[PDB]
């Protein structure tokens, strides 16, 4: 009867920035989903290719637990066949993405007065993200033809940004942490069942 | 790379600091304005000064992308704003000097003031004391005190400041490739656009006449009704056939007759609608009187009010020491935040007011997924006028009923309906002559067809001719009387009330229509119309990203300032004007003075 850790993903204290956004692999565990109680205001729960009603009676190889935190305009771009800067330039999923992308509004936790400048979001990227693909780059964003020489300037732009939360943000701008449930089959021992 | 796409990346990091930045000072600017202490003030100044800083900069940055290189309108439009330079085209020599007046006659205005003849030491500052002898004093002499006073020892204080500042903004506006500072004005209605939605900046010059060419009819009409229930009072001060005495017409410049209606009101024993006494017997609130403009607003397809309006807004005087300047304002402080700063009153002017300013605030949600410096009214009068038919069609019988304010009484009367809009036309229709005469003769003084020498020679003129409107006290050129306005000494360009006043008729006729709505348009109330909202949002959620001619058009399906909307509002009025002045005189001879 070995728990999953999703207690460790959900309602970890601070979650990751989208560009730089967290996976975790889950295996060898009873996956209740049953208990993914409904966090938080504005919560926001979207499967693709499987049933979250009940159809816990599945196996999986492996299961993907990807979170991050984005604005609540950029929760429909959390989706297969979405673009946007956070679709495509920080988290993309695939056309045929089976999985869950889970949603709450995270205000109380991840806004500050001052403004939280800790969640950060790609905003200039040369090339969209393949599905799943992570950039951590830091490399300033070359829109000219002069090089940039590795620090900001003209037509020189460092290619992310902060989301600068304050909890006076209309509900558009609010951050939201995001959980994207992977779920992986193969020709594989299948070890996360979860009755 | 492309000067396009370079400019829509510079715009992208543009868009996030300022976006940033302009969230910053509207928290701090909101923070000062809702606690207003010395503290909070040099943060608001500060918030405002980083602010400025970077947009100041951004401009510099912004002129580098050619706009003669760009096609997408988004990026234009938005590249426009920011690569218009302004004051910052002047030597630090002319700016330092600009400033210098500029805050000279604002301070000269506001800290100025006019004494008593008969008591030399009542020096009365304009707000709150020559405003109150002008509103409310029916002393022929009392307010004859404050007119003149206010002109000389104000008015005389602004003339060598105001010849300056129209040198130094003249300057500005012709480095800047316009014609002279009225040009630089008009070039807000100015629309490049393609499709016949252009506009050029003199278009408005002729269009502006050529509607006032149509307001004269009600114009004189209420003129000489107006001349004739004042003739009642100060009898021998108003010629039947001369024009109008400045100082008796309310406001101290005549700006507004709103406050001729005790004197002018047609059938004065049919009473107003006030629900103000049924909003206290049914103890309603603040939140009461906005969660009903909620409604209403809901009523007709636009989206009710973000939660973080209600939760940070100042829908009331906080009190305790927490002082604020109690006048609506609706603030879109940018990232979804919209908030209304307002010290309601549990009255029907404030509810009145909660609809017009949560109007603003519908507009600021619509357009804000519009690019940052698209965010606005699609151009200085746009905004007003749709926070205007709000309390239109708030304030008419039938909303006042089916909110339960005005019992189900079916009330209303041909005469209680003729002195709700002899009201209005004192308002509406009386400033639109005062507007248009007194813009017109600063496009004239900018344009340089007005010398120094005759300024006042020639304002008076204008304001005899056009106003009908004639000077108690004749006024030599050490007289600087439009500077005595809030407006011509601060700086603002002033045909936004003109305009604006013949949009909210455009804008509230079309939705009318659309409301299937039958009978006089004055009595119209656009709720439960969820096809006028629909038209109205397709406007409304434009912003300034598409011009005010095309804007104008998704409402009303004309790409212009169209009068007639205005003149049908009023026409009950004018029928019952032309028949009461039929024995009397419409018109004015611009040589009679009360001073001979
Ligand atoms: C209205 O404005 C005043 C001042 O502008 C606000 O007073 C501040 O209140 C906060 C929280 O109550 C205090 O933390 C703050 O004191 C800070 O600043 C001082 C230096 O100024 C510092 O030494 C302290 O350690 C502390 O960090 C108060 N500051 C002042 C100047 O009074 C007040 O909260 C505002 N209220 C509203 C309702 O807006
Ligand atoms: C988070 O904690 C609450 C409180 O114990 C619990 O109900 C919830 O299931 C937890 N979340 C997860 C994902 O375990
Ligand atoms: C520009 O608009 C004006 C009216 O605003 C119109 O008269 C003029 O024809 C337009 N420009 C051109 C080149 O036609
Ligand atoms: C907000 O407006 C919608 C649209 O009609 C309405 O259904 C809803 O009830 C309103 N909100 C609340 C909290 O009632
Ligand atoms: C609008 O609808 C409400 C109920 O939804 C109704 O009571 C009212 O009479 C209607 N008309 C107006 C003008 O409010
Ligand atoms: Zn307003």
């Amino acid at each position: 009867t070995n728990l999953c850790p999703f207690d460790e993903v959900f309602n970890a204290t601070r979650f990751a920035s989208v560009y730089a956004w967290n996976r975790k692999r889950i295996s060898n565990c009873v996956a209740d989903y049953s208990v993914l109680y409904n966090l938080a205001p504005f919560f926001t729960f979207k499967c693709y290719g499987v049933s979250p009603t009940k159809l816990n009676d599945l196996c999986f190889t492996n299961v993907y637990a990807d979170s991050f935190v984005i604005r609540g305009d950029e929760v429909r771009q959390i989706a297969p066949g979405q673009t946007g800067n956070i679709a495509d330039y920080n988290y993309k999923l695939p056309d045929d993405f089976t999985g869950c992308v889970i949603a709450w509004n995270s205000n109380k936790l991840d806004s500050k007065v001052s403004g939280n400048y800790n969640y950060l979001y790609r905003l200039f990227r040369k090339s969209n993200l393949k599905p799943f693909e992570r950039d951590i780059s830091t490399e300033i964003y070359q829109a000219g033809n002069k090089p940039c020489n590795g620090v900001a300037g003209f037509n020189c732009y460092f290619p992310l940004r902060s989301y600068s939360f304050r909890p006076t943000y209309g509900v558009g701008h609010q951050p939201y942490r995001v959980v994207v449930l992977s779920f992986e089959l193969l020709h594989a021992p299948a070890t996360v069942c979860g009755p | 790379s492309t000067t396009e796409e370079l400019a829509k990346t510079f715009l992208e990091t543009f868009n996030y600091e300022a976006q940033e930045l302009s969230y910053q000072s509207s928290v701090a600017s909101w923070n000062y304005n809702t606690n207003i202490t010395d503290e909070n003030a040099k943060n608001m100044n500060e918030a405002g000064a980083k602010w400025s800083a970077y947009y100041e900069e951004q401009s510099k940055l912004a002129q580098t992308y050619p706009l003669a290189e760009i096609q997408d309108a988004k990026i234009k439009r938005q590249l426009q704003a920011l690569q218009q330079s302004g004051s910052s085209v002047l030597s630090a020599d002319k700016s330092q000097r600009l400033n210098t007046i500029l805050n000279a006659m604002s301070t000269i205005y506001s800290t100025g003031k006019a004494c008593n003849p008969n008591n030399p030491q009542e020096c009365l500052l304009l707000e709150p004391g020559l405003d109150n002898i002008m509103e409310n004093s029916k002393d022929y002499n009392e307010r004859l005190w404050a007119w003149e006073g206010w002109r000389a020892e104000v008015g005389k204080q602004l003339r060598p400041l105001y010849e300056e500042y129209v040198a130094l903004k003249n300057e500005m506006a012709r480095a800047n490739n316009y014609e002279d500072y009225g040009d630089y004005w008009r070039g807000d209605y100015e629309e490049e656009w393609t499709g016949g939605y252009n506009y050029s900046r003199n278009q408005l010059i002729q269009d502006v006449e050529d509607t006032f060419e149509q307001i004269k009819p009600l114009y004189q009409h209420l003129h000489a009704y107006v001349r004739a229930k004042l003739m009642d009072t100060y009898p021998s001060r108003i010629s039947r056939t001369g024009c109008l005495p400045a100082h008796l017409l309310g406001d101290m410049w005549g700006r507004f007759w709103t406050n001729l209606y005790p004197l002018t009101v047609p059938f004065g024993q049919k009473p107003n609608i006030d629900v103000t006494d049924a909003m206290v017997n049914q103890n309603w609130d603040a939140r009461r009187i906005f969660k009903e403009a909620e409604k209403f607003f809901v009523s007709v397809g636009l989206p009710n009010m973000t939660q973080g309006f209600w939760e940070n807004s100042m829908l009331t005087e906080p009190g305790d020491g927490r002082k604020v300047v109690c006048h609506p304002t609706a603030w879109d402080l940018g990232k979804g935040d919209f908030r209304i700063k307002m010290c309601t009153k549990v009255t029907m002017d404030d509810f009145l007011t909660a609809h017009h300013e949560m109007g603003h605030i519908q507009y600021d949600m619509a357009y804000a997924a519009q690019p940052f410096l698209l965010r606005n009214g699609a151009n200085e009068g746009f905004h007003e006028a749709v926070g205007e038919i709000m309390s239109l069609s708030a304030a008419t019988p039938n909303h006042l009923k089916t909110i339960g304010l005005l019992s189900p009484a079916f009330s209303e009367d041909n005469e209680t309906e003729i002195n709700f809009l002899l009201k209005q036309a004192l308002t509406i229709v009386g400033t639109l002559p005062f507007t248009y005469m007194l813009e017109k003769w600063r496009w004239m003084v900018f344009k340089g067809a007005i010398p120094k020498e005759q300024w006042m020679q020639k304002w008076w003129e204008m304001k005899r001719n056009i106003v009908g409107v004639v000077e108690p006290v004749p006024h030599d050129e050490t007289y600087c009387d439009p500077a005595s306005l809030f407006h011509v000494a601060n700086d603002y360009s002033f045909i936004r009330y003109y305009t604006r006043t013949i949009y909210q008729f455009q804008f509230q006729e079309a939705l009318c229509q659309i409301a299937k709505h039958e009978g006089p348009l004055h009595k119209c109330d656009i709720s439960n119309s969820t096809e006028a909202g629909k038209k109205l949002l397709e406007m409304l959620s434009l912003g300034r990203s598409e011009p005010w001619t095309l804007a104008l058009e998704r409402v009303v399906g004309a790409k212009n300032m169209n009068v007639t909307p205005l003149l049908n509002y009023f026409e009950p009025l004018f029928t019952w004007l032309k028949e009461q002045n039929r024995n009397s005189f419409v018109g004015w001879d611009t040589d009679w003075r009360p001073y001979s």
